[PDB]
């Protein structure tokens, strides 16, 4: 403190340097808006009789200029704890050239101590004055404009004149770092069996600062001490630093922990089975114990089957298996293994598709389709479209069949059955028509021979979704004509003035009402005739019909 | 009015102010309002009993005493009633509401409506929560 | 050192129908290319006021009133299309014979514009680039469109036009010009 | 900064070429000549610094008449200074 200082025989030179200094300029720097000379320091001349140094000027000069800087130098003696100087210093006298003492690595917070021995003190002082609050850095931008004309005055009795008293959040991290030192000691004050609240508010801010996405990997230091103890609380914490894209030595342990129990797997766990799965996500998770995963190709080998698949996601035996799903596609559990093979699919070659071709056989009178259609089309590209032609259209025809069976049973109790059995075509084609779909984003370049029919199955199909489908909707847990929208291109690809006119007797089958300038259009149309125009016409008229006070004491009483 | 209050609370609340009335005239001061509240549970704050002597010397009768718990019983559950409200609505008790009952529970709930009115309560809320329809049932 | 910009003279405007025109650009770079109104003050870049609507150049955004993400960037050498259907008034942008979608999912650019004193076709240059521009007076030279916007029913710019159509740029030479009267800033007094 | 209103001058004559300046009356050194087929626009520079800037006062000594005898060529025998609408300020 600078009332109870040490006031040395050193404080001398260094005071009356931050006194004249911070009173030489006063005399220069206001004489651009007419400093006048007269008999008062007053205004309206704009004048200055206090325009003189406070060494050179008698002691009235003093008592607040450097009486002020004495108690400002016996702060500064008392700022820190380094007392001395070893140095000189550096009308309309000017102050000393000290512009380049900056906030440096001792002299920052040196010149602002000083700053804030004049303020604080003094403010404590003020406070002291209003009864009988400008702070460090709680002074914000407008308030640090009026706090930084004396921190710069008290930036000369710092590191000028050799009076020296001279000495984001990876702090979270560090914190976090001894949050996780305090899970060293909270993970065994309870195994062999105030702080837990403070590990309580930490689980939802983990979380919060990862979607705000040196020191990368300290976070990632964060990243062991979890996964440990473990194998609900922070596990989604867990999950919210997956994505946040030497510690690897455990996978081939919780490998192993997956073997501690492989054995009698054929015919506790929850621990164990959970951490396979933020593992997972963490594999995938850097997709902008090496070979310790061999286990896992006979995992789903000995005997949650495809649950463990499900895990698999992150090489000459393929025509090993191109019989296999052949027979199969002649013909079960190897879709598990198919996943296994769809773990390492395309690293980078034309008859890839046909395992999808093997899968159609399988699936022309078929379980979980969900998973099986999911990494499905990852690598559709590469044709295969004569096969597909009488592929998923016999299965539309299947499909055609099997609604017209059902509409003829709705053409007359036991109705609820059949409510319940168009159930099973909803969930096929939901699982069916999709990687078709990407397919149609290929051909319709080259496309610009045999979808004449293609595009008729989606719309007898949406007649049929045109109730029909009420007991379709409901197994979401629009898809139903998105496809054939996207088909709908390619289908005005056949002087349509009679189809205008069409859109009349299939919003009344017309088989009957229909029985009976435009060059530049007609330019590149050149460059067998009534029905091929009414079936382009039905689905235009279902897709087109597809876009197609209560009192105040009442309301108080049937409350 | 006082009707809220049903029959038995006032059959306690006679005795527990008859017995600090300080002279049997049925009058109490000031002060031991506050003392048989005490005894009552609600113990209100010392803010909560100025504005209750500001409405209405320093003498209160039960005429008088009965006016401020009547106040101070209402406004405990006519916030309180929108969470009874919903318990027999539901199915189960959670708080989804299937929107087909209610376009039939509506015309038979005793209060008399029609079809038209409770039409134009339902989509101004397929299926809506137990909190939306609350919020435009109460106003 | 600005950028420049061109568009058709005011003539040409549309107000009802369903229109198309193409864009291929030489170098990628700094382009913006899409629709705006005929009241158009050339001391703004493109798209920055209410006035156009506007495709990037560079990084992939639709620009209008501010900037929003919107589709692939250029490669150098493409077909960006610009489309307009004036029947429920929506903006919709394809490039390479393939529309460009939006961060939320949705198929249009722009959605419920005002349609006023109607559109016209609008380009813009920055320092450097080239890119020239089809309009659609030779319906051979057509790449795209047959892919998309032809089986719509949407109509080429210049379908029947026995010439091509004038064209209108800013240039950069500083003329003078009396004050006007509704300016923000200054005023004159004439008393 | 200033406390009074500065005026600045000018003369231009028609039949010498001559193109000199005044500033309170007190002239400066500088002057103009130009050859006699020249066409010359009246025209201020300026950076504003306040809420009112300059103003173009239109106006004669006792023996020179003002720029409207000058534009107009029926009030070639007119000294009154007149501001017909055709006189505005350009940008």
């Amino acid at each position: 403190e600078t009332l109870n200082v040490i006031i040395p025989e050193k404080l001398d030179s260094f005071i009356n340097k931050f006194a004249e200094y911070t009173h030489e300029k006063w005399a220069f720097d206001k004489i651009q808006n007419n400093w006048s000379y007269g008999e008062n320091v007053d205004e309206e001349l704009k004048t200055h009789p206090m325009l003189r140094p406070y060494k050179t000027f008698s002691e009235k000069d003093k008592e607040i200029y450097r009486w002020p800087i004495k108690e400002s130098l016996k702060a500064m003696i008392a700022w820190e704890w380094t007392i001395e100087k070893a140095r000189e210093g550096e009308y309309n006298p000017q102050p000393p050239d000290l512009s380049g003492v900056t906030l440096s690595r001792e002299l920052q917070a040196m010149a602002e101590q000083l700053a804030e021995n004049y303020h604080n003190t003094w403010g404590r002082k003020k406070k002291q004055e209003l009864e009988a609050l400008v702070p460090y850095d709680t002074l914000t931008a407008k308030e640090k404009a009026r706090d930084r004309e004396k921190a710069q005055e008290l930036l000369k009795f710092l590191q000028m004149n050799g009076y020296a008293v001279t000495r984001i959040e990876k702090r979270f991290a560090f914190g976090f770092l001894q949050q996780l030192l305090r899970w060293m000691d909270i993970s065994q004050e309870f195994i062999a069996h105030k702080f837990f609240a403070k590990i309580l508010l930490p689980l939802i801010n983990q979380y919060f600062t990862n979607h705000c996405l040196l020191g990368s990997g300290g976070h990632a230091s964060n990243k062991e001490k979890e996964m440990i103890t473990s194998l609900l609380v922070r596990h989604r914490v867990s999950l919210f630093g997956t994505d946040a894209p030497t510690t690897l030595f455990q996978h081939i342990a919780q490998h192993q922990f997956g073997d501690d129990v492989i054995l009698d797997d054929v015919q506790l766990c929850s621990i164990y089975s959970l951490g396979t799965t933020k593992n997972t996500y963490v594999e995938k998770l850097r997709p902008a114990a090496a070979a310790m995963p061999v286990a896992f190709l006979e995992p789903q080998l000995n005997e949650t089957k495809s649950p463990r698949e499900r895990a698999i996601l992150g090489v000459i035996e393929i025509t090993l298996p191109m019989l296999c799903s052949y027979l199969p596609r002649w013909w079960p559990p190897a879709l598990p293994a198919g996943a296994p093979p769809p773990c390492t699919a395309v690293t980078s070659l034309g008859n890839i598709l046909r395992i999808i071709v093997n899968n159609l056989g399988i699936d022309e009178a078929t379980v979980f389709a969900q998973p099986i259609v999911s990494r499905a089309r990852p690598e559709l590209l590469h044709i295969p479209t004569i096969g597909r032609l009488r592929k998923r259209a016999g299965k539309v025809v299947a499909e055609e069949e099997q609604l017209r069976l059902e509409a003829k049973a709705e053409a007359e109790r036991d109705e609820f059955s059949v409510l319940c059995r168009d159930l099973y075509a909803l969930y096929p084609l939901l699982i069916r028509y999709v990687d078709n779909n990407r397919a149609h984003w290929l051909t319709e370049p080259n496309a610009n021979f045999r979808m004449v029919g293609e595009i008729f199955i989606y719309w007898s199909k949406s007649h049929n979704f045109k109730q029909n489908f009420v007991v379709q909707n409901e197994i979401n847990n629009t898809l139903k004509k998105m496809l054939p929208i996207g088909l709908n291109m390619c289908a005005p690809t056949d002087m349509l003035a009679k189809t205008r006119y069409a859109l009349k007797d299939t919003d009344e089958l017309q088989n009957n009402l229909h029985l009976q300038l435009r060059w530049q259009m007609a330019l590149y149309r050149g460059l067998e005739k009534i029905v091929r125009r009414v079936q382009e016409v039905s689905a235009v008229l279902y897709h087109l019909e597809q876009t197609e006070l209560l009192s105040k004491q009442r309301r108080r009483a049937v409350v | 009015m006082a009707d809220q209050l049903t029959e038995e609370q006032i059959a306690e609340f006679k005795e527990a102010f008859s017995l600090f009335d300080k002279d049997g005239d049925g009058t109490i001061t000031t002060k031991a309002l506050g003392t048989v509240m005490r005894s009552l549970g609600q113990n209100p704050t010392e803010a909560e009993l100025q504005d209750m002597i500001n409405e209405v010397n320093g003498t209160i009768d039960f005429p008088a005493f009965l006016t401020m718990m009547a106040r101070k019983m209402k406004d405990t559950d006519s916030e309180e009633e929108i969470r009874e409200a919903f318990r027999v609505f539901d199915k189960d008790g959670n708080g989804y509401i299937s929107a087909a009952a209610l376009r039939h529970v509506m015309t038979n709930l005793g209060e008399k409506l029609t079809d038209e009115e409770v039409d134009e309560m339902i989509r101004e809320a397929g299926q809506v929560n137990y909190e939306a329809f609350v919020q435009m049932m109460t106003a | 050192d600005r950028v420049r910009i061109f568009r058709a003279e005011k003539s040409y405007t549309v107000q009802s129908g369903r229109w198309y025109f193409e864009f291929e650009a030489v170098t990628t770079g700094e382009m913006r290319v899409g629709w705006a109104r005929p009241e158009l003050r050339p001391d703004v870049e493109l798209g920055a006021d209410e006035l156009a609507y506007v495709f990037n150049g560079h990084r992939g955004q639709r620009w209008h009133l501010g900037s929003e993400p919107f589709g692939r960037p250029w490669q150098s050498g493409d077909v960006v299309g610009c489309m307009i259907d004036l029947t429920e008034n929506t903006i919709i942008f394809t490039l390479n014979g393939e529309v460009l979608m939006s961060d939320s999912g949705s198929e249009t650019a722009f959605r419920e514009i005002e349609i006023g004193d109607g559109f016209l076709p609008v380009c813009s240059l920055g320092p450097g680039q080239v890119g020239h521009l089809n309009l659609g007076q030779d319906v051979s030279s057509l790449r795209f469109f047959a892919i998309c916007g032809l089986q719509e029913g949407f109509e080429p710019f210049a379908i029947n036009m026995q010439r091509p159509v004038t064209t209108w740029f800013s240039k950069s030479l500083p003329q003078f010009e009396p004050v006007p009267p509704e300016h923000p800033h200054y005023e004159v007094a004439r008393m | 900064i200033s406390h009074t209103d500065l005026v600045i001058g000018c003369l231009v004559d028609l039949a010498t070429g001559l193109m000199t300046f005044t500033a309170n009356g007190k002239e400066s050194n500088t002057f103009f000549q130009v050859e006699p087929n020249t066409k010359l626009f009246p025209a201020v520079f300026v950076l504003p610094t306040h809420q009112n800037v300059i103003q173009f006062e239109l106006g004669k000594q006792k023996n020179i008449m003002p720029l409207s005898a000058a534009m107009f060529l029926s009030e070639r025998k007119n000294p009154a200074p007149q501001c017909p609408p055709r006189l505005e300020v350009q940008m």
